[PDB]
């Protein structure tokens, strides 16, 4: 766009970037608590998913979580990359006062995850109820 | 390619080409519009129509976008300025090929030209006169070309004394698609740019120091491939003047001086543009035309001189 | 051994016309893999282009449009022919190495398995036949094969057919030196083919008959093929150099066989004597070691030149004499 | 180049114009016969001494005159009967049929059609009833008629820039019209003094709508610019016997073809007529050579031998 | 450079009040004007830009020039399958330099052939020369020397130094063949014009002129022994080294064997000759005091020492200066310069002159240039290219394009665009937008043309030029093959009219399937509702289905309304009955025309039938 074509559409871009709330989802994400309730959520004990239905809402709840990790973890480096300057650039620039929810210290989203060792246990724990999309 | 007879009784005051160069707009004091036709078989020029359009000397024509028909307009010393379209229905020569589709009298005073703006601004148009204010109009809806409205008065001298028969005004619109609207205007010895403000009104963004007389012509050039505009004047103190004008006392508008030249000894009158603002020309008293391109530093020097 | 066919034509493809676009290459677009994308969007800047010319954009779209659809076709099946081909390649290596550790690795009798053995002649016959100057990936696989395959060798029928094949395979390396084809690597193994076949089999009225129709082929090419050779010594490789170097000596000695030579004859047009005797100065800096054995096989081919009657004259007018004083070697 | 013998005398050849944007070179001709009780207008393929193939025919009453495409598809001929008649191509089942005709094209009694050229949808003829022509596809009468145009035989006809026409008469005439004109009388007159030697041939210039060629009774070619006087600005000598027809290469007209009477077709090349090295290229054994047709590298005449020639490779 | 405006009629005289000359550019570079704002001065002058080049010769030129150009793929381009790309990318480019060097020769010829003036031909020529020496210099061994490769660089060279300049002419062969007071051949002129073609590599021209007085005469008689030299020293003419460097070792071995062995030997002829033949034996041997000696201009001492002393350009700065000094710099042709700046390695500042010569050679010029890495953009650096920003090579043919474009010549123009976004550097945004401002010039007359011009625009994205141009197309059968929205209603309007009144076109609506396919739109869609509510009309239920289409299409949309009427009228259920009350509820100059044309008030009417209509349904 700014390399190339012109500098119309790049005001589009702009707007786009800095009005979707994907980067405050994103900022969140780096969070301690999200992760910590997170684990708490996926970490149940195994009578429960066995006596459970396939319809049951902690099944969803799981499936979501890892659908929502999976998305984080495939979108870190896209946002980080062309994301978090431009909003720095514009909060420089402009005036806006917004609080930061992030941790400077996890530099990656495995920072905050690599502190959890029943999560790997868990998971393969899970892989005997026979959900197929589960699994 | 031998010279022809315009078939004007009184002295031609300006000549002007359609957008394909093939055709070309005659008017001169007779009070009479002329049209040449370039015949494609044996190549010369030949009269498509004649006729008597004003009640005065008409100074000024031009051509309107091909995408909006064959559109002509006139200026003249009556204080008007006409439209006229071609009617392909009639027989070339007869005096009846192009019908007036309008006339605007709000002037007051004569008028020294008229000039359309770029396609990509719809059907639009400026002229100025002795009253010194700058009138641009507009026909609002393409489908009537007779709907023309008056879409902005500007008072571009202030003072103009009762007792001077030495006046001269110039218009030139920027023909660049890719910039903010805007056109240069040249009065007496000044030389005023104006750019459509935010506010859809025009505003004074700039001027063109150094003339020490009468502009008697000015041109904006064609800016496809460069990000800057230039804009040339020849002026009565026998100076061709190249302005390089860069968008970046209330402008947004830099001027830089890139050329002058006096290679005319006495007053250039004419001042013309390529179609792709590659080649810029001048001509003047010493009966000579002069054909100029850029260096590569972005100087200008003479190619060739015609007499 | 049934992967192995040319009937396919995974090489050729069909052009189509292409009256317009033709200029659109895949630059941009290439691991050979050529993206999509990259012809994409160049084809439809060109599109805005001529839309933006307004000369007849309306009709001429649908032309463009089926031109795209057959060109993205094209880039797929390009890509396609590469991976299948690529393929093929791994699969012949592979099968290449099996072969070639079975054959060495082998304590049984030989007698039994010589039927395999001509069954895997006739089978590589047609493929080396296909692929005799193609392409020079899959002979280098099939090349050293046979090298080593010649080296590790009723009756009287077993003996016929290997007789005519070894000269049927005799023809095929002949022809591919003439033309310089492949690279310097495999351009080698085809010297030690010809080298052990001049050597052991032609070397009683079944050994005239052989003889004679050998001195044939090599008169076919002529000085095509001795030059190639000529140009392969004194070069960047080693190995090839050295093969090149002990090939002609091959050559002229079975040619004496059959007073004079034509072999020897061409070799003094080609130039050949007279750089090679330029070369024995400065010996000594030349002289296991690779470079060792390689100036071997060149003064030993000198020696040959000096045993015929008609070589003392080509010889003696290289001023031989003068060129090995400046060497210092004695 | 090659000859086929077809077992007719060829009055007329004709490339079949190349799709829009083609990349190949002409390969489909048609030809007319004449001076046979049955008479054809026949297409023919060369395929990849050549391979031909008559793709079809059709009988056409009276000799062929002249012979032109029109389109793809469609073929114009002009009969000795004075009927013009509209051919149309079918090719999915390799036929022709007759798509439109005017059987009262030139008639005094019957008077031969002598001359067709088209610009589709335009087609305008000539003949020796002096008439003039235009015809418009699907439209049953004349758009006009010139009634009466010439008093002498009018032997040829080309567009200069339609509706503007040039004819060419049996007393050395190129005469200028325009159907929208007024009366029977030309706009232009153009001659060579002393012989009246009759034109029998004409083709207008590709590129310079002004300049024609024409061919004559003596054998010689002509060079016109109808905006340079009334005399030709070149006259040059060529065959012994008349010259039958003349054409401009297409796509490169400092090449330039003429056949005659005599037995020869010359390939002329001036590489301007206004803004010159000649080749023979039929053998010294050859009867008239009455019609050529060229297009691109590809050339194709027919003979009172019963001969075709072709070459696809003039300049390679 | 001054021209004079029109050679016939000059509008001025004495310096009789310095008249106001005024001048405009025209869209065509063929095609500007002159004119003059005084009395009795009413001329028009069409005047063309000076030296501008409208001939057929000069666009094929051009076209061929960009096929080099457009062929040369990535490789017009220079990276600052390893060691090979190096080598390959000169071959490739070498071998361009050689395609632009034909298709100068080619133009110039047809230049020479077809012409009014020949002062062209002689400039082309000349750029021919100055670039063969170029690639001879830098266009074969690629920096190394001319043991790389002797064949081509020697071919070049004897190509290039015989076809700078045209002499030894036939025309002075004969002149000394001719001329006495000397028995036979053996003056200075002689020898001086057989040395002369040694040193040009003109060999077998050079054997003719021996064989042709003395070889076997004076010599075979007077003395055996000169004889044997001058017969075997023809003879190694005859075989001189042009593939091997090795060969030639060999061979200036056999020469200066010769030359020593004459050299001290027996002199049974005239004290002249004598010398005459060692001079000849010393000049094929090499010496430079002799190569020297019978040199006429520096290129032919410079050619000698390549070919008889070293083969080597390690020399050529000795080897130039030494022939400068026996013959300096002819300024009266403008190549010599230009080929001793090129073989003394300054090879730049040659670009504005050449494009002063002809602006195309100068733009590839620098192209080729730019390609083998002779030049570069140094710059460093607001939004486009037509600058210094880029190459100085990018910038010439940029302005080649822009050029291009006002010549009017719709040949050259996909040359120019072509060329535009070839173009190296510049962004494609950059390029959209130049080509955005040029397109909407190109002379379009065919389908074809504006066919390739749309293609252009959907190739680069340009709608709003694609949607501009077709507006000037736009402006009754030109209108149906229109069929913005506001022209669309008026057609609209105009069908809806045409059909109140009440033909392929019509059907196709409801050759003829490619049209069907063409055009597989309101406007449309309501016209080809019309006929077939007209069709219907002409085949009662059927037409009770027609009227209430028609009530339908009226509540859509006064003229129509009032035609309904009048249709309603000629015609004299519940559903019927609720469209004529929608009708009357929705119920002007031109209106009552089309009344009284249908007449041939009107409210009354259409109250009296709707009366008349309900009692109907009443009845029922």
């Amino acid at each position: 766009n700014i390399s190339i074509d012109d500098a119309m559409a790049a005001t589009n871009l702009a707007t786009y970037v800095r009005l979707h709330p994907f980067s405050r989802v994103m900022e969140w994400l780096f969070n301690e608590k999200v992760i910590t309730s997170l684990i708490n959520t996926i970490h149940q004990d195994p009578i429960s998913l066995g006596s459970a239905s396939p319809d049951s809402p902690l099944v969803v709840s799981i499936l979501r979580a890892i659908q929502v990790m999976i998305k984080a973890l495939e979108l870190q480096e896209t946002y980080l990359h062309l994301v978090r300057p431009e909003v720095l650039r514009y909060q420089g620039e402009a005036g806006v006062r917004r609080k930061p929810v992030a941790n400077a210290a996890y530099s990656a989203f495995e920072d905050g995850i690599l502190s959890h060792l029943s999560l790997v246990v868990d998971l393969g724990k899970y892989c005997n109820l026979g959900h197929a999309e589960l699994t | 390619m031998q010279p022809f007879d315009s078939g004007h009784d009184d002295l031609v005051h300006d000549v002007v080409y359609d957008f394909y160069g093939r055709h070309v707009a005659t008017c001169s004091s007779d009070q009479h519009i002329k049209v040449f036709k370039l015949d494609k078989d044996t190549s010369n020029w030949e009269l498509s129509d004649s006729w008597r359009a004003h009640d005065s000397s008409i100074v000024a024509i031009d051509w309107a976008s091909p995408e909006y028909g064959r559109i002509i307009a006139s200026a003249s010393y009556d204080k008007t300025v006409k439209l006229w379209e071609e009617d392909p229905d009639q027989e070339e020569c007869s005096g009846r090929r192009w019908n007036k589709l309008c006339t605007l009298n709000d002037s007051k005073g004569s008028l020294y030209s008229v000039k359309f703006a770029p396609a990509h601004l719809g059907l639009k148009l400026a002229c100025l006169g002795n009253d010194g204010i700058l009138r641009l109009y507009d026909a609002l809806e393409p489908s009537d070309l007779r709907s023309w409205t008056l879409t902005s008065e500007m008072k571009v001298l202030s003072i103009p004394p009762a007792n001077h028969l030495q006046s001269d005004f110039c218009l030139s619109w920027c023909p660049s698609r890719f910039s903010p609207e805007k056109l240069a205007v040249s009065a007496l010895e000044q030389a005023i740019i104006y750019q459509r403000g935010k506010d859809g009104k025009l505003h004074v963004a700039a001027k063109l120091p150094g003339h020490k007389s009468l502009i008697r012509s000015i041109s904006w050039a064609p800016s496809i491939g460069r990000w800057y505009q230039l804009i040339a004047t020849g002026c009565k103190d026998g100076r061709i003047r190249i302005f390089k004008i860069t968008e970046k006392l209330q402008s947004n508008l830099q001027v830089e001086l890139l050329s002058e030249h006096d290679d005319h000894n006495g007053e250039v009158w004419s001042v013309s543009w390529n179609l792709t603002g590659t080649i810029l020309s001048s001509a003047g008293d010493d009966g000579k035309v002069r054909l100029w391109k850029a260096t590569y530093s972005n100087e200008f020097k003479c190619m060739s001189v015609i007499t | 051994f049934d992967f192995i066919n040319t009937d396919y034509k995974w090489e050729e493809i069909p052009s189509p016309h292409f009256t317009y676009l033709k200029d659109l290459d895949l630059g941009p677009c290439i691991g050979v893999h050529y993206d999509i994308r990259k012809a994409q969007e160049i084809l439809a800047l060109k599109r805005k282009e001529y839309e933006h010319s307004q000369l007849a954009t309306p009709e001429f779209l649908e032309t463009v449009e089926l031109e795209e659809k057959v060109l993205i076709e094209w880039l797929t099946v390009r890509n396609r022919a590469n991976l299948l081909l690529t393929a093929r390649l791994n699969l012949l290596q592979a099968w290449a190495n099996l072969l070639l550790v079975m054959i060495e690795s082998n304590d049984f009798k030989s007698t039994p398995k010589m039927a395999f053995l001509l069954q895997a002649l006739q089978a590589i016959l047609p493929t080396l036949e296909a692929f005799s100057s193609l392409k020079s990936d899959e002979a280098f696989e099939l090349a050293r094969v046979a090298k080593v395959l010649l080296w590790k060798l009723e009756q009287f029928t077993v003996g016929n057919l290997i007789g005519d094949k070894l000269f049927q395979l005799f023809q095929l390396c002949l022809s591919a030196i003439s033309q310089c084809s492949g690279t310097p690597e495999l351009r080698s193994l085809y010297y030690s083919i010809c080298y052990r076949y001049l050597t052991a089999v032609v070397d009683t009225r079944s050994v005239t008959n052989a003889r004679a129709r050998t001195l044939k082929a090599i008169t076919l090419y002529g000085d095509r093929l001795l030059n190639v050779i000529c140009d392969d010594a004194y070069g960047s490789d080693t190995t090839c150099q050295t093969a090149a170097m002990i090939l002609l000596n091959a050559l002229v000695h079975t040619s004496r066989a059959s007073v004079d030579c034509p072999i020897i004859d061409a070799l003094n047009r080609l130039n050949f004597i007279g750089v090679l005797v330029d070369s024995l100065k400065e010996i000594l800096n030349e002289w296991a070691s690779p470079s060792q054995q390689y100036t071997s096989a060149k003064l030993a081919l000198l020696l040959q030149l000096c045993q015929t009657r008609q070589g003392a004259k080509y010889v003696l007018q290289a001023n031989l004499f003068r060129a090995l004083e400046q060497s210092g070697v004695f | 180049i090659y000859a086929k013998f077809v077992s007719q005398k060829i009055s007329k050849t004709r490339w079949r114009p190349l799709p829009p944007g083609s990349l190949q070179t002409a390969e489909t001709f048609a030809t007319g016969s004449w001076d046979n009780e049955e008479n054809y207008i026949s297409l023919w393929s060369i395929g990849d001494e050549g391979d031909h193939q008559l793709l079809c025919d059709i009988r056409h009453h009276g000799d062929v005159m002249d012979l032109q495409f029109f389109d793809q598809e469609r073929i114009v001929a002009a009969s000795s009967t004075g009927c013009v008649t509209v051919f149309l191509h079918h090719p999915n089942n390799q036929t022709l049929s007759v798509n439109q005709q005017w059987t009262t094209a030139h008639y005094h009694s019957s008077a031969p059609c002598t001359g067709v050229v088209c610009n589709n949808p335009e087609i305008v003829t000539v003949g020796e009833d002096g008439r003039i022509n235009l015809f418009r596809a699907d439209h049953k009468e004349a758009v006009r008629t010139i009634d009466n145009a010439d008093s002498s035989t009018l032997h040829a006809v080309t567009f200069l820039r339609t509706p503007e026409i040039l004819t060419v008469n049996s007393i050395g005439q190129l005469k200028i019209w325009d159907f929208r004109q007024q009366g029977n009388e030309p706009s232009q007159i153009l001659s060579l003094t002393g012989d009246r030697v009759p034109l029998h041939c004409v083709d207008r210039h590709p590129n310079q709508q002004h300049v024609v060629a024409t061919g004559g009774q003596d054998g010689m070619l002509s060079i016109w610019d109808v905006r340079q006087g009334t005399m030709p600005v070149s006259l040059l000598k060529a065959h012994e016997a008349e010259m039958w027809e003349v054409h401009f290469h297409p796509s490169n007209p400092e090449h330039l073809f003429t056949c005659s009477e005599d037995g020869s077709l010359w390939h002329w090349d001036a590489s301007s007529w206004l803004s010159i090295e000649i080749t023979s290229l039929l053998p010294s054994r050859s009867l008239s050579v009455n019609t050529l047709d060229v297009l691109g590298p590809c050339l194709v005449c027919g003979t009172d031998a019963e001969a075709i020639y072709v070459t696809r490779h003039l300049f390679s | 450079i001054l021209v004079p405006m029109t050679v016939n009629d000059q509008p001025i005289e004495k310096n009789g009040d310095k008249m106001p000359l005024k001048f405009k550019l025209g869209p065509l570079s063929y095609q500007n004007m002159a004119f003059i704002t005084a009395k009795d001065k009413y001329k028009l002058y069409p005047v063309r830009i000076p030296r501008l080049d409208t001939s057929k010769e000069f666009s094929a030129y051009v076209s061929g020039l960009f096929e080099i150009y457009r062929d040369l793929g990535d490789d017009r381009v220079f990276n600052v399958v390893n060691s090979n790309f190096a080598k390959e990318h000169n071959a490739t480019v070498n071998l361009a330099m050689e395609a632009i060097l034909n298709e100068l020769e080619v133009f110039i010829g047809r230049v020479k052939d077809q012409d009014g003036r020949v002062n062209r031909f002689y400039e082309l020529e000349e750029s021919l020369t100055v670039l063969n020496c170029l690639r001879t210099m830098y266009f074969i061994l690629d920096g190394q020397d001319v043991e790389e490769n002797r064949s081509e660089f020697i071919e070049s060279l004897l190509n290039w130094i015989n076809r700078s300049d045209g002499e030894p002419d036939e025309e002075y062969i004969e002149q000394v063949f001719s001329v006495a007071g000397k028995k036979v051949f053996e003056t200075q002129y002689f020898w001086k014009l057989l040395n002369q073609l040694v040193l040009r590599g003109l060999l077998s021209q050079a054997i003719g002129c021996i064989e042709r007085s003395d070889l076997l005469p004076y010599l075979s008689d007077t003395c055996a022994v000169s004889f044997d030299a001058v017969s075997d020293s023809i003879e190694l003419l005859k075989q001189y080294p042009k593939d091997s460097s090795s060969t030639f070792r060999e061979w200036k071995n056999l020469v200066l064997k010769l030359s020593q062995a004459f050299g001290s030997s027996a002199t049974d002829i005239s004290g002249e000759l004598r010398d005459y033949i060692e001079d000849f034996l010393l000049v094929i041997g090499g010496n430079q005091r002799k190569i020297l000696q019978y040199s006429r201009t520096w290129y032919e001492s410079f050619c000698g020492f390549l070919l008889y002393y070293i083969p080597s350009l390690e020399l050529s700065a000795e080897y130039l200066q030494m022939s400068l000094e026996a013959n300096v710099v002819d300024i009266t042709n403008d190549w010599e310069q230009p080929c001793v700046d090129i073989i003394s390695g300054k090879i730049h500042s040659i670009l504005p002159v050449m494009e002063s010569l002809d602006s195309c050679t100068a733009a590839f010029t620098a192209m080729i240039c730019e390609a083998k890495g002779l030049i570069e953009n140094i710059f460093e650096g607001l939004e486009d290219l037509f600058s210094y920003r880029n190459g100085m090579a990018s910038y010439m043919l940029n302005s080649f394009a822009f050029e291009l474009c006002s010549l009017g010549d719709k040949e050259l123009w996909p040359v120019a665009i072509g060329l535009i976004a070839l173009s190296a550097t510049g962004t494609r945004s950059a390029k959209k937008m130049v080509i955005a401002e040029l397109l909407p010039h190109y002379p379009f007359v065919t389908n074809d043309d504006i066919e390739w011009m749309l293609s252009i625009c959907v190739e680069w994205r340009l709608p709003e030029i694609a949607k501009e141009i077709y507006t000037t197309l736009g402006n009754i059968e030109s209108i149906a093959n229109f069929s913005l929205v506001k022209s669309y209603s008026w057609l609209l309007f105009e069908a809806s009219c045409m059909e109140g009144q009440k033909v392929l076109n019509a059907i196709v609506s409801k050759d003829d399937v490619i049209i069907p396919q063409d055009i597989l739109v309101t406007n449309s869609m309501r016209q080809t509702l019309a006929p077939y509510a007209v069709l219907s009309q002409f085949y009662d239920r059927e037409d009770w289905g027609q009227a209430l289409r028609l009530l339908l299409l009226l509540i859509e949309f006064h003229y129509l309304v009032l035609l309904v009427a009048k249709f309603l009228y000629p015609i004299f259920e519940d559903s019927v009955a609720t469209v004529i009350e929608v009708i009357e509820t929705k119920w002007s100059n031109l209106y009552e025309t089309i009344i009284e044309a249908d007449k041939s008030a009107t409210l009354l009417k259409n109250l009296r039938k709707k009366l008349n209509f309900k009692l109907c349904q009443a009845f029922m």
